[PDB]
């Protein structure tokens, strides 16, 4: 009962083992509130217990390190989130942020658009997403993989992230892809995290860890989306806010994880190994630029 | 020879009532820190809050050119700290006071250089 405890709750390997059929999500304390400490954003809160469970796993953590964080704005045009992970991250760490909607960020580089609108020529070693379609709401029908910006996703996982780099990408009941879980199954390790102040949410954020840049695994999405589900069925989860009050061991180590640059032939089972552990980083170290695709119109006539 | 003013806008809309800039970034944090104003990471002590700095600098939140040839934003991607009395209008605080160049508390709320 000492979950309450901790920043929130992982989907237990049992779950994951399973081959549950999709049912809908019905969560005892649905849409029920944390007690949040006075003044501080949900946003806040959940990003705080989202990077303390990251604590917890063998991240590499290079100097240099590359950020990215895609649905990083509000309707309040303010950036909590990053905040969070700048607060985070080693200081110099290098941050990019981007949402559909302007907003002002703290981080080093923002670019405002759809996301797939977003390219750049570097890796990167952590990926951040909490994009949500609004329209997700309007359930119609079957609660089927969604597309949008999680195909970009999935591609920009494949084509940008650093071997032995590392994601957490938000969904929920509906919103979801298939190809995000059997991505998963790319890293050494992955897990469905839920928070403890959103512990009544079917939000949850799908985290790979170590890219390995091939399958370990072969999973079914379908399946263990339909597994997910069933977890937090019948798991409840109380909501907690415990673990935001003691920050003293909050920032990301720096663990200067080495980066090397080495061609896709180089890479043996002891290389494996280390990105397995938490110890390497595979990728260009060149300089970090983005952009943004810019759609060009003339509406006179 | 005109461009506008908005600090004294905002100083002056303060002054007849009007309610301070909301949705400041408040930091979790120890409240142990060294109580400077700036910092790369939050720093409050027991008297203070930690911001995102982005979100409690005037020209970053409306969205105007900064008072710099260069535009630099110095709240921008740090954190300030604001002391608790103070931290129900962050904007004002950071325009009205200054950190002195020493010490790198706020002059008036820590600096004890004189
Ligand atoms: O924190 C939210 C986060 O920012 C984002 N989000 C949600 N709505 C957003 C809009 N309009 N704009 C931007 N971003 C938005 O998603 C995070 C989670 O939000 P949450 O409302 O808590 O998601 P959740 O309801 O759990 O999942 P879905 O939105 O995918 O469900 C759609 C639809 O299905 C019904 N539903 C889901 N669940 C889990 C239910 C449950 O347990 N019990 C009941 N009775 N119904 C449930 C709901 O009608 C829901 O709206
Ligand atoms: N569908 C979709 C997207 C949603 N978001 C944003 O995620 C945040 C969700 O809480 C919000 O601020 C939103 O504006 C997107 N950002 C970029 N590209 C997209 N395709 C999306
Ligand atoms: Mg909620
Ligand atoms: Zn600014
Ligand atoms: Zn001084």
């Amino acid at each position: 009962s000492s979950q309450a405890w901790q920043p929130g709750v992982a989907m237990p390997n049992l779950y994951k083992m399973q081959r549950m059929l999709l049912e809908k999500c019905d969560l005892q304390n649905y849409g029920d509130s944390a007690t949040l400490p006075k003044g501080i954003m949900m946003n806040v809160a959940k990003y705080t217990q989202l990077c303390q469970y990251l604590n917890t796993l063998t991240l590499a953590v290079p100097y240099n390190m590359r950020v990215i964080h895609f649905g990083a704005g509000s309707d309040k045009g303010v950036a909590p989130g990053t905040a969070v992970l700048r607060q985070w991250l080693p200081t110099g760490t290098l941050l990019v942020d981007s949402d559909l909607n302007d907003f002002v960020s703290d981080a080093d580089s923002t670019l405002i658009g759809d996301c797939a609108t977003v390219h750049t020529a570097n890796k990167w070693d952590l990926i951040i997403s909490d994009m949500y379609d609004p329209k997700t709401k309007n359930v119609t029908k079957e609660n089927d993989s969604k597309e949008g910006f999680f195909t970009y996703i999935c591609g920009f996982i494949q084509q940008k992230l650093a071997l032995g780099g590392s994601v957490a990408i938000k969904i929920t009941e509906h919103s979801w892809n298939a190809d995000l879980y059997k991505l998963m199954g790319h890293f050494a390790w992955w897990t469905a995290f839920v928070t403890n102040v959103n512990a009544s949410s079917s939000e949850a954020f799908l985290i790979g860890c170590n890219y390995l840049g091939k399958p370990r695994e072969q999973i079914d999405g379908y399946v263990m989306h339909a597994n997910y589900i069933f977890w937090r069925n019948t798991n409840p989860i109380q909501l907690s806010s415990y673990s935001l009050f003691d920050m003293s061991k909050f920032p990301l180590k720096l663990r200067g994880t080495a980066v090397m640059s080495l061609k896709e032939g180089q890479i043996n089972d002891m290389i494996l190994s280390l990105l397995s552990k938490g110890r390497l980083i595979i990728r260009e170290n060149n300089r970090v630029v983005i952009s943004s695709d810019v759609l060009v119109n003339n509406e006179n006539l | 020879a005109f461009a506008v003013d908005a600090a004294k806008a905002y100083k002056d809309y303060l002054a007849s009532g009007g309610q301070p800039i909301t949705n400041c970034v408040k930091m979790l944090c120890t409240h142990t820190g060294t109580g400077q104003a700036i910092t790369v990471t939050p720093e409050a002590n027991m008297d203070q809050e930690s911001f995102g700095g982005a979100s409690c600098c005037l020209y970053c939140r409306c969205h105007i050119d900064h008072p710099n040839p260069k535009g630099f934003c110095d709240l921008k991607g740090k954190y300030v700290q604001i002391p608790t009395t103070c931290a129900n209008d962050p904007v004002g605080f950071t325009l009205k006071n200054t950190v002195c160049t020493v010490c790198g508390m706020w002059k008036g709320y820590g600096c004890s250089c004189d």
